[PDB]
Formats: C-alpha cells, structure tokens, sequence
C-alpha cells in the first residue's frame, strides 16, 4: 500500500578537483624577421 | 568585460547576487508567527457575500 | 549638445534612501536621501555647463 | 623599400612542435586556493601535481597533456588575472598559435569529499540546492545542501550531506517530506 | 494646539506624518566637469547603487519576474558610506563622490 | 519572503480574476532576483554600475 | 630583433619580499583632517601613527604590520587624490604585485569623548542639530548640537 523509493547509499571518496580556465595559445619560437639592413 | 588575452570579469566577481523580494517595506506577521496575506478591497456596484 | 546637457543638468533623480529595507541587524538610523533636483528660476538654468 | 631596423614585420618564421598555453586566472581564485591549503580541508596534489588536460575551440578533449610551469607573480590592473603558461607536445600539427582553448589544470585532493549524485538533487523554491534523504527509522526527509562544483555528472556537495547517508534517485514524483517509506537499492551503483 | 484646548473637540488627530531628517547632498557638477567625470553617469551612478533601478525580466518556474540592482547593505547605509562609491571618469580612472559632493 | 512569494505566484491570479474584487495590497511581494553591487570589487576591475 | 634602447621591453625581473603599496585618499577628506587635527578637537599622538594593517580584497586580514611613507605633496588632476605609499614584509609571497588592497591606516584618536546614541538626535528646520535633555531639576530644555560622524550606531 505504500510505494517504494530508489535508493543510492554515497560513502566517502577522494577526488581530484579540476578547474577550467579561459586563455590562447601561443607558439614556442615565432622569430618575425626584421631587415637590420636597407636596399630595395 | 574581458581582454582578448582570455582574462575576463564576472558578475560572480563584481557582485553577490540572490534571490530575495522586490520591496521589502512591507511584511506582517499573524499570530506570533511569521506570515503574509492579501488584503482585499471590494469593487463598487456590487454585493460583498457573493463577492 | 545644449539639448543633451539639459537633460542631464536638471533631472529628478531617485536617489534612495539612507538605511533602506534590508539593513545592517542592529542599526536605528533613517533618512532619505535628496540627490539631484529640477532648477526653478532663471538663475538657474543660467548656471548649466555645456 | 626597406631600412635599417623597421617596425613592421617582413616574414613571421615559427615553430609548432611544442606549443604554449597562457591561461588566466582569477586573483580571488588564487586567494581561495592558499586559503584552503594552509587550512586542514584541503591538500598539496602530489606527484601527478602538474599534468594539464586541454579543451579545443569545438570541445573535444585534446589527446596528448603536457605540464604548467610559473604561475606568474603579476597581475593586470583592468582585469586583475594571473597568467598561467603551460608546455603542450604536438608531433601533429592539429594546434595552431591563436586558438582560444580551455586548459584544466588541477589543484587539491579531499579526503572526506561527499559525493551525491545528479538525480538526487533540485532545487527548491528560493534557489539553494536540497536533496530527500530517509532517516534511520525510514522515513524521509529534506535537508538544505551546498553544491560547489559538479564533477563528471554528479554534484560534490559539502555540507549538509554526511558520509554514509542515503539519496534517494528514482521515485521522486510520490514523495513529500514526511511519509515513511522503506529503503530499496537502485539502479545506477 | 488651538484645537487640543476646544472642548466641543475630541481626538483631534494628523493624519500625515510628522516630518523626518533628509540628508540632502550637494553635488557640484563644475569640480565634476572639471576632473573628466561626465554628468550622465554620476546619475546612473547614484540611480543605480541608491534606488534599486529595473532593468529586464527573467523567468522561474514559468512565471515572469522582474530583476533588480542595488547595492549591498554595507555601503549604503551612513552618511560615512557616500565616499566608498567611484565613478569612471573620461580619461581611465577612478573619481570618488567626496571629492566633489 | 518565501510564502508571500506563493501567494503573488500562485494564489493572487485566481483571487483576481473572479467577481468582485478590483483591488489587492499584498503584505509583501514575490521573488525578484537582486544583484548586490560593492563598491569595493567595482573599484577592482575599474567599472561603473551604468 | 632587438635594438639599442627600444620601445617595449623583454622581460620584468621584479622582486617582492618588500612590497610598496600605493595608497589614495581623495584631497577633500585629507583637507577635513588637516583642519579638524590643526583644531583642538582631535590629536595625533602615540607610536600608531605609522601603522596601516591592510586587508586584502575578500575581507581576509593581512596577518603582518607594515610602516606608513611619505605622502605626496601633489594631487593628480583627473582623479583629485594623493598617494600615500607604505611598505609591508610578506615573507612566503603572501601578495602580488599589482592587486587590489585596502588600507587601513589610523588617523588618530580623541580623548575624552562623548557619544550620543542615534535615537535621541533629531535635525531642526534648518539643519542645526538638536537633542531633548532633562535638566537637574527634571525638566527638559532643548540644546543645539553639531554631530557630523557616525561610529557604530552612535553619533
């Protein structure tokens, strides 16, 4: 007469706690080449 | 506001937000406990039994 | 320009209210708060910056 | 024409067999962080302390990881973030220099972290979660939670909840709190 | 007090209110012009940290409710508590209500 | 706050449209999700609250 | 490439066991404070005249004391504010350069003082303050006052 719940029993656990953050890349070695010379 | 670098603000960070009342002027209480209630005013032209 | 700052010079603001609905537990102090006004005579639109 | 030593650039030569990661956070996070490691709650990573797992542009999880280095001691003025750099692997060339990826790197372990499950929680009327727990005696019972972060697809709550307590998952549309039902294992362990 | 003393009178009573202290700050908009404060968002500013301004509306639980914005009751409660808010000047910074108000 | 809520979300609509009630004044009122501002964290980031 | 003497630099090679902390006060206040410490209402005395004690931007207290510096002789003209630095030791890299602080630096104090709570002021007409006091003989007889601060819920 009277309804039945289902159940989850939770006990203790260890976790790792990530975070997630915003922000770009950038290469390891960009070397823009500059003249330090003048001609045509 | 955020900087193309990918650093940005919230409004977690700003401010501290909730939900609560729009005008918390008024609030009654009834009979020692805490409570509230609409008062009813009546419309004209007609009866207040059937009302 | 000059319509622009008129409506910025003389308005009506509502500016709250020292102590306003919620308050700091344990504080008895009420006041409203008279922010800006609309100016009255001439005088007093005389003195509005551009 | 060109000149001596010119402002412009003339041809960008790179490099993208590691690439770099610069990675922002905020300085209350940083605060709360030395606040939970210098308090009892919370604990130094280890020896897996610096791996850092990178989320695309699309949201695919990114294959290889690599490792931070430098949470750098400045920090801006207008946004007050502290930049992160990480170190990526990439023998194919699937990273280029200019995406806006999401790096995760971890921080903490918890000893006593516990842990109730997605289904067992809604929120009520004022916003705040809760979740139905029985009592000893098998009945039922609502008691006010706190709900930090989500993790994979259960809630780590850390209040209110205790170790060793019971949630209940399926069965919510015929309970109130205060019937007395009894306690039945389900489905999802 | 004429009436109070009129015996052919009983219970002579207001039925307004018997009037309250007004703090009534001056804001002197020449020293406000004069540091790069513009004159619109000192009255955004004191509209908005002051008097709980409306913005949109959201739903819960499929019922539209409003949304408002007003700041803490920390710093908005004494006459001390003018000077904590700042307001954006022209150039980039930060300009305080007590250096012109 | 909460049970003056439920009856401006649930029990005043009904209450008003039936016969003869023109006007309500409801002790209190419903939900309204506020955003306290500071002073101190909108001077850390340099924003305005316009 | 680089250059002799170029625009922007390579890298910033900063050191923060000692830390300076920029500090602003707004020129109005601090001309308030020069006017009512040159009256005889209020003084500036003891070694607490140089400590600060700021406290961080969540509310969190700084655990170590530092030592207030000079103060500028000239405010800026965008913001009307001096800058009163200061120094303080963290010596486990407890702050950053270049974050958000709030100092708390002490003025001074006033000996012998009387406060009136919040309850029995009430402003007149024109603005004068006022409170009701019972005489010796116990009648009332009303006294102008000037209460300008408030501290806790006491004027």
């Amino acid at each position: 007469q009277t309804p039945e719940v289902g159940i989850v029993t939770l006990e203790a656990q260890t976790v790792t706690l990530n975070t997630e953050l915003p922000g770009r890349t950038n290469a390891f070695r960009i070397a823009e080449v500059r003249p330090q010379v003048n001609g045509i | 506001k955020v900087n193309p670098d990918g650093s940005q603000v919230r409004l977690k960070d700003v401010a501290d937000v909730g939900l609560g009342g729009q005008d918390y002027s008024i609030n009654a209480q009834f009979n020692g406990s805490p409570a509230s209630g609409i008062a009813i005013k009546l419309a004209t032209g007609a009866n207040a039994l059937d009302t | 320009d000059v319509s622009s700052a008129i409506q910025a010079q003389n308005v009506q603001i509502s500016s709250g209210q020292l102590g306003g609905l919620p308050a700091v537990k344990g504080q008895q102090l009420n006041a409203t708060i008279i922010g800006k006004t609309r100016l009255q005579t001439a005088e007093q639109f005389e003195n509005i910056l551009l | 024409l060109v000149t001596n030593g010119q402002a412009n650039a003339m041809a960008t030569v790179q490099q993208l067999d590691p690439i770099y990661v610069d990675v922002t956070q905020p300085s209350t996070a940083l605060l709360r962080l030395r606040r939970e490691l210098a308090s009892g709650q919370l604990e130094r990573a280890g020896d897996n302390a610096a791996k850092v797992s990178l989320k695309l542009e699309d949201g695919s999880q990114y294959p290889l990881e690599g490792r931070l280095e430098f949470s750098e001691v400045s920090v801006d003025e207008g946004t007050g973030s502290v930049t992160i750099r990480a170190v990526f692997p990439n023998p194919n060339n699937e990273l280029l220099p200019g995406m806006f990826v999401h790096a995760q790197l971890q921080e903490g372990v918890k000893q006593k972290a516990i842990l109730a499950p997605q289904q067992g929680v809604t929120r009520d009327l004022k916003g705040q979660a809760t979740a139905l727990v029985v009592n000893a005696q098998n009945k039922v019972e609502l008691r006010v939670i706190k709900a930090d972060r989500v993790i994979g697809d259960k809630w780590l709550v850390t209040e209110g909840l205790n170790a060793g307590d019971k949630i209940i998952t399926e069965g919510l549309q015929f309970v109130q709190p205060g019937v007395e039902v009894k306690t039945v294992p389900a489905k999802n362990v | 007090m004429l009436a109070a003393q009129n015996p052919a009178l009983q219970r002579v009573r207001p039925n307004g209110m018997s009037d309250e202290p007004q703090y009534k700050l001056e804001i002197d908009d020449e020293k406000a012009s004069a540091l790069g404060v513009s004159l619109a968002d000192i009255n955004s500013t004191v509209s908005i940290a002051w008097g709980s301004s409306y913005v949109n509306d959201f739903i819960d639980r499929g019922r539209v409710k409003r949304v408002y914005l007003q700041g803490r009751p920390d710093a908005r409660m004494n006459p001390d508590d003018l000077s904590k808010w700042y307001v954006r000047n022209d150039k980039g910074e930060m300009v305080p209500f007590n250096a012109f108000a | 706050e909460d049970l003056s809520n439920y009856i401006v979300s649930n029990i005043q609509d009904p209450l008003s449209r039936t016969k003869g009630v023109g006007d309500f004044q409801v002790f209190g009122s419903q939900y309204s999700m506020r955003i306290w501002l500071d002073p101190a964290k909108l001077n850390s980031y340099q924003l305005t609250p316009g």
